[PDB]
């Protein structure tokens, strides 16, 4: 990583990523607690949620430095 | 709740039995990977980065090997590869690797009765394997991967001697 | 045990209110005031940094209020009558609306807690555990906010703009 | 120790702990006994840098050459104050060494200070007992061993004139360093502070 | 302090201390000041005999000191401290050493040390060693060693008095 | 063998082990039979290597023909250290050739210094016992049996001295060696070494 607003982003992106995830109905969003979802899921719910979270940072990152945006 | 973390509880895979435990494991990799492979793995990276770490020393001091090139840690690998007599370094590597790692690795991941991870029963001087040895060895070998790490990234990013500050013994000691 | 929670729990290294028990209602509205003007404090930095008054400061004066910078500079910058406007706003604002002693230093209200200084006309949270995690944030925020206006302080001293070399 | 389980009060106080803003009876003893060896710690480096500057404004140095490449009159040509940068950068490089071996042992003894110790007693015999390491039996405090003729009565009035002295001491070497910086501060000091 | 030795009729039959050191003293601390007279006594013996011995005519050493740079006994004038000027540095580093390896050996190699009992300027290597003194009586011993003490005094008031006539002219009479 | 039952202990340590370093009490047993052979086999090659270093900066040479067109004269003239380098290739690859026999035949003896066997003790007729080989009696120590008018605690003094005249040689190779690299660095060696 370079830029800091390439860093923001794909911060920002896995945090939401991990946020609005659901995994067989547990969610963040769908107000399951966070000791609940480490306790039944692991470090598997880390590790999708943040997989995910570089595709979709890669998507809006390519996409803004292809617009100008960033 | 674990020594290391004071507001966690630690896995029960780590326990008390396995030398270096310190109850360090937040996210909870022991559930997911047998903890012997794990160990097998901590060594095996523990003990490259000793080598590694005496070697750059070494070299960067100007301990050199006749015929070599007489360059840094830093272009050595690249002199070495041009210079062609860097495969014979990979050979051994290869049969060791081939015919000591893949079967231990089998037999860690389905053999019940079989050795720990790191263990290859190399004692040729008979100096011992203590708890206290083990103990030393991962705590030399953690700090020498900590250590490996600072130093490529720091010499690759200051291109400096032996310190590999920019300053040099100043940053270290800033009084002077 | 209200501030008490978190990576580490109750936190007295030096053992301030284990020594003095009976002061932990005043540390407590000290520390409630000193996070209250922090949060204030650590706002007005942020929203200087991108948003100014349009207007004259002082007609008398040549100062408007985008002249000013966002730091010392900016206070400085300042007339003596606005000074003093702001200094008795502040003074009547903490000694008749909301004056954490009842009466004099260390005589915080025993009824009411260390911080209630608000009136009747007030948000309020009518469930325990509701009202304890907003109070909890509240305090944290406030340490937090008094940590970073600290660094604000000397970065904007040293440099000039609270924002560090990046 | 305590508030008052600790030495140096004295007669110039009226035999009274020196405390207005309280904190010694605001924090808690172990808070007491980090703040003592503080002290002593301070007054013993200032009775040491005190003497040291008195020395170098004398111009006093010994004799020879502190190394082949520079003098020890050369190093101490600027006055007291420009003369830390002067010296071998190996020099004040192995100075900082060992007092780093030094602080480190010290805080490596087991009975620390803070964790039910003696506040201000430093062990005496640093560097022993450490694996895999050898070093003479130099006693670090008193290698003469002055201390066997002294009682234990005797011993508790030197401590409290230690502190004393070295509350002395460390006003008086801020003092030097203020009339070094600025000149007209402190009275009484010539221009080679 | 009694218990020592080194005292005798010329001061008396008491310890002559006037600024009261050994007062300040523990036994192992009089064990040290007895160890640092008795070094100083012997070398300044050594030093002042050898002085002695060069500047009044002795006969010097035959033979080049050294091949190599020709620095040769005669070539190092019957001086003090010009002798040494003269001595080639490496033959300086020789000697320092081998005093150091001496030193060294007398405080890691005798194992009831000077400060922690023991006994104060024993060095069983360097003394008699075709065995002059084996046969004597412990206190004629103790007289000699008095006499040692009593003798190294005027040597080393000697060798003081001849470093200052060296540097400082006119500090000595009988120069 | 075990640290307390060798032959190590000297009047030059004050009748002590010397071990500054914790090594002989964190090696375990084997490790210090494994010591006390290389002390042995170092001490002994450094005392025949600092006679032979002498001898080649003094220049006592044979009288003859190493080779046929090279003289000892010739190879030593080049001073004791260059004289490796000047003898051929041919002759140090004998020399080599007898050290190796020598080596393996002693690694191969059954009790084995580090599986009940005492350390430093290399084993007399090394090159007897072995299929395929065959090599006259002379015994590779005191081939003249010199050791047979010794008695058992005569030959326990005999082995203290070997011990402490090797780590003395041991020293005064490392001195020369150092003193040809190095210059000045061990005085007491001419333009000869
Ligand atoms: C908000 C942020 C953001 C922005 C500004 C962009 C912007 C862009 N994306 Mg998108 N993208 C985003 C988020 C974003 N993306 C995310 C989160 C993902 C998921 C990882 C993607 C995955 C993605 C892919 C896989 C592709 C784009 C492409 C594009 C470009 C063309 C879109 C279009 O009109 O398709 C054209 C419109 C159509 C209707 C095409 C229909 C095609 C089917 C097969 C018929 C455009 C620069 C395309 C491109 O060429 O990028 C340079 C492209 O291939 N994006
Ligand atoms: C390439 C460099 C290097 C090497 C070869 C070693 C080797 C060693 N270290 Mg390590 N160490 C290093 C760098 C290195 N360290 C660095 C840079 C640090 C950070 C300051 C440390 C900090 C460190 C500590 C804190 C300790 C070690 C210890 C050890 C020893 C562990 C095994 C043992 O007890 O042996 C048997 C013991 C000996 C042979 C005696 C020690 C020999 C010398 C003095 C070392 C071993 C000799 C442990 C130990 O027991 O050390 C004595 C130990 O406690 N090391
Ligand atoms: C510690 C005392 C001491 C010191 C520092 C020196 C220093 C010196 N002596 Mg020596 N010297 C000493 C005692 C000492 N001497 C004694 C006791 C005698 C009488 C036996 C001599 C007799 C003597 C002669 C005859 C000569 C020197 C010379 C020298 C110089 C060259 C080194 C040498 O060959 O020494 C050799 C010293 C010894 C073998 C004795 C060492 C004393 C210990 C205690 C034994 C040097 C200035 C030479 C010189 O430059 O003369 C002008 C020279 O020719 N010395
Ligand atoms: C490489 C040669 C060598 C070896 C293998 C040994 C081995 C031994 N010595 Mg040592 N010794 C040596 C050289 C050596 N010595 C020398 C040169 C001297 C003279 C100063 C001595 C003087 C000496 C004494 C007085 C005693 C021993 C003893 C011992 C034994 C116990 C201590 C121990 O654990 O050592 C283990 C040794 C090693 C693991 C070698 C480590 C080497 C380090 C890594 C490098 C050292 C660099 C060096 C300072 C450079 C100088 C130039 C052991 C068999 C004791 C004994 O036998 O007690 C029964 C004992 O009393 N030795
Ligand atoms: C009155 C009425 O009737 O109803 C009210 C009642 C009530 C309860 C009051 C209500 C409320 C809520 C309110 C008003 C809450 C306000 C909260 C507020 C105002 C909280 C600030 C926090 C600031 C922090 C933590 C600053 C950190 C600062 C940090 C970490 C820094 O160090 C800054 C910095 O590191 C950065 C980031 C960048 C780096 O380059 C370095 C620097 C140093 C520059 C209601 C319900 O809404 C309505
Ligand atoms: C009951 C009893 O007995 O005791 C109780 C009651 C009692 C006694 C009342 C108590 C109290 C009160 C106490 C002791 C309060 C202490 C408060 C304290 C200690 C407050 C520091 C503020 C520092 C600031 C804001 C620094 C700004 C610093 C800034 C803005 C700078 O940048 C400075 C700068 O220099 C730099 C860094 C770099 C230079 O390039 C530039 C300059 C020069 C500008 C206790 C503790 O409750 C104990
Ligand atoms: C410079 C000048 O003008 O100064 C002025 C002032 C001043 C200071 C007063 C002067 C001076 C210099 C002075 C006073 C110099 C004094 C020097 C002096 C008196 C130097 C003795 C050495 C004795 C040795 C080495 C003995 C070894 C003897 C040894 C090692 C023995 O083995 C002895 C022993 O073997 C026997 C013999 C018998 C055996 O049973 C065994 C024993 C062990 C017992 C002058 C010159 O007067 C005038
Ligand atoms: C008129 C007249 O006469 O014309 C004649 C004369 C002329 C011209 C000379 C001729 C010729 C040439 C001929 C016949 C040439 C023959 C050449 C031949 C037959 C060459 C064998 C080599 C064997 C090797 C290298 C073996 C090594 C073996 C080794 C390394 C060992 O010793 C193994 C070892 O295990 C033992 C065995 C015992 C153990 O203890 C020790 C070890 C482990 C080391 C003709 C054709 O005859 C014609
Ligand atoms: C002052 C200063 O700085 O000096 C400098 C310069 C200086 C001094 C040059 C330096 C040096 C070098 C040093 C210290 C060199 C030391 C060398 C050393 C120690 C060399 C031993 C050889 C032993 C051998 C060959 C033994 C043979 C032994 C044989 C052949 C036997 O078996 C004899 C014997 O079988 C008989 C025939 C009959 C039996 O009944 C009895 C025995 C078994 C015993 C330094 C370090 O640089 C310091
Ligand atoms: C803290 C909050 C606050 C309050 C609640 C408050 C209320 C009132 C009221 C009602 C009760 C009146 C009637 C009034 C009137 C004036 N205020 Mg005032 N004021 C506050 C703050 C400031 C500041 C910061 C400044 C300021 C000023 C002026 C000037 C001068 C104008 C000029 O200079 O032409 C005039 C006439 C400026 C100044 O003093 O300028 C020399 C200036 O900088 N005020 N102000
Ligand atoms: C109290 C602190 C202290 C200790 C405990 C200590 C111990 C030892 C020991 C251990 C037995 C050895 C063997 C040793 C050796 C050397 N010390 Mg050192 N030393 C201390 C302090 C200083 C200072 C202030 C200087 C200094 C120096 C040198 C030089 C000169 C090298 C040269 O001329 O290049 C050499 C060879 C000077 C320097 O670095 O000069 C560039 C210099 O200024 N040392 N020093
Ligand atoms: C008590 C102290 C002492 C001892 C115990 C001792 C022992 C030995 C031994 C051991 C058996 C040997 C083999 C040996 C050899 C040489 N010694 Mg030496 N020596 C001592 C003292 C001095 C002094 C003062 C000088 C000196 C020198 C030389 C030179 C000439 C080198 C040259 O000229 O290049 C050579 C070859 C002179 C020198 O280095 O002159 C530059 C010189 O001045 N030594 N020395």
């Amino acid at each position: 990583a370079y830029s800091i607003p390439k860093a923001f982003i794909m911060m920002f992106c896995n945090v939401l990523v991990i946020s609005t995830m659901t995994i067989q109905g547990k969610g963040l969003a769908k107000g399951t607690p966070h000791d609940e979802m480490v306790e039944s899921f692991g470090i598997t719910w880390l590790l999708a949620g943040t997989a995910l979270g570089h595709i979709v940072g890669a998507g809006t990152i390519l996409g803004c430095s292809t617009a100008g945006i960033l | 709740k674990s020594k290391s973390i004071p507001f966690l509880e630690a896995p029960p895979a780590l326990d008390g039995t396995m030398a270096g435990d310190k109850g360090f494991d937040p996210m909870r990799l022991s559930e997911v990977v047998p903890i012997q492979w794990a160990r097998e793995a901590e060594l095996k990276h523990a003990r490259i980065c000793m080598l590694a770490v005496v070697g750059w020393v070494a070299v960067d001091l100007g301990f050199t090997v006749p015929y070599a090139p007489q360059v840094s840690s830093l272009a050595a690998h690249d002199a070495a590869v041009e210079k062609g007599a860097f495969l014979f370094l990979l050979f051994p590597i290869a049969v060791v690797e081939v015919l000591a790692g893949i079967p231990k690795c089998f037999q860690i991941m389905n053999d019940p009765n079989a050795a720990p991870g790191g263990d290859y029963k190399f004692d040729p001087l008979g100096i011992g394997a203590s708890a206290d040895m083990q103990e030393k060895e991962i705590s030399n070998g953690r700090l020498a991967m900590m250590a490996f790490s600072g130093i490529v990234t720091q010499a690759a990013l200051t291109q400096a001697p032996f310190p590999y500050t920019y300053n040099g013994m100043s940053d270290l000691v800033p009084v002077l | 045990e209200l501030g008490a929670t978190g990576p580490l729990g109750y936190w007295d290294p030096l053992g301030f209110s284990t020594k003095q028990p009976e002061r932990f209602a005043r540390y407590r509205a000290v520390e409630l005031k000193h996070g209250r003007i922090a949060m204030a404090a650590c706002t007005g930095y942020f929203v200087q940094s991108v948003l100014r008054w349009p207007g004259y400061l002082s007609t008398s004066a040549g100062v408007k209020f985008s002249d000013l910078p966002n730091g010392i500079a900016g206070f400085a910058k300042i007339p003596p009558l606005g000074l003093a406007q702001i200094f008795l706003f502040i003074g009547l604002m903490e000694a008749f609306t909301w004056p954490f002693y009842q009466g004099g230093l260390g005589k915080v209200p025993e009824g009411k807690l260390p911080g209630d200084v608000a009136g009747d006309l007030w948000v309020r949270y009518s469930d325990p555990e509701v009202k304890k995690h907003k109070l909890n944030v509240e305090i944290n925020n406030g340490r937090a906010a008094m940590m970073g206006s600290l660094g604000m302080l000397m970065h904007d001293h040293i440099l000039g703009t609270w924002i560090p070399p990046g | 120790a305590f508030v008052d389980s600790i030495e140096g009060v004295g007669e110039e106080t009226g035999n009274k702990i020196w405390d207005p803003l309280g904190i010694s009876d605001a924090v808690s003893d172990e808070a007491v006994m980090w703040f003592r060896h503080s002290e002593l710690k301070h007054g013993r480096v200032a009775m040491l840098a005190t003497v040291g500057y008195m020395i170098g404004a004398a111009g006093i140095t010994f004799p020879g050459e502190i190394a082949k490449g520079v003098t020890f009159a050369s190093v101490g040509a600027s006055g007291p104050y420009a003369a830390w940068d002067a010296t071998p950068t190996a020099g004040k490089l192995q100075i900082l060494t060992i007092i780093l071996a030094l602080e480190w042992a010290a805080e490596t003894k087991k009975p620390h200070y803070m964790r039910g110790g003696v506040p201000g007693k430093i062990d005496q015999l640093p560097f022993e007992g450490i694996p895999g390491l050898w070093a003479p039996k130099i006693k670090f405090w008193d290698p003469l061993n002055f201390m066997g003729a002294l009682t234990e009565e005797q011993k508790a009035r030197k401590r409290k004139s230690e502190l004393k002295n070295g509350r002395l001491a460390m006003i008086g070497i801020i003092s030097f360093l203020t009339g070094h910086n600025i000149p007209g501060s402190v009275p009484a000091l010539d221009s080679h502070f | 302090v009694a218990d020592m030795e080194g005292v005798g009729p010329e001061t008396g039959n008491k310890v002559f201390d006037p600024l009261g050191l050994a007062k300040i003293a523990s036994p192992e601390t009089l064990a040290w000041y007895r160890a640092a007279e008795l070094k100083h006594s012997r070398v300044a013996m050594a030093a002042v005999t050898g002085w002695a011995w060069v500047s009044s005519g002795g006969p010097l050493f035959p033979g080049y000191l050294s091949i190599d740079q020709g620095i040769t006994f005669e070539s190092l004038g019957r001086d003090g401290y010009a002798a040494w000027a003269a001595v080639p540095e490496a033959g300086k580093f020789q000697i320092l050493g081998t005093i150091g390896i001496l030193e060294l050996l007398q405080e890691g190699s005798v194992k009831p040390h000077y400060m922690a009992g023991g006994t104060p300027g024993k060095v069983p290597l360097l003394w008699d060693p075709l065995g002059f003194t084996t046969k004597l009586s412990a206190d004629t011993l103790a007289t000699k060693r008095t006499s040692e003490l009593k003798n190294g005094r005027l040597a080393m008031i000697g060798v003081m008095s001849l470093v200052s006539a060296h540097f400082i002219p006119g500090s000595v009479p009988l120069l």
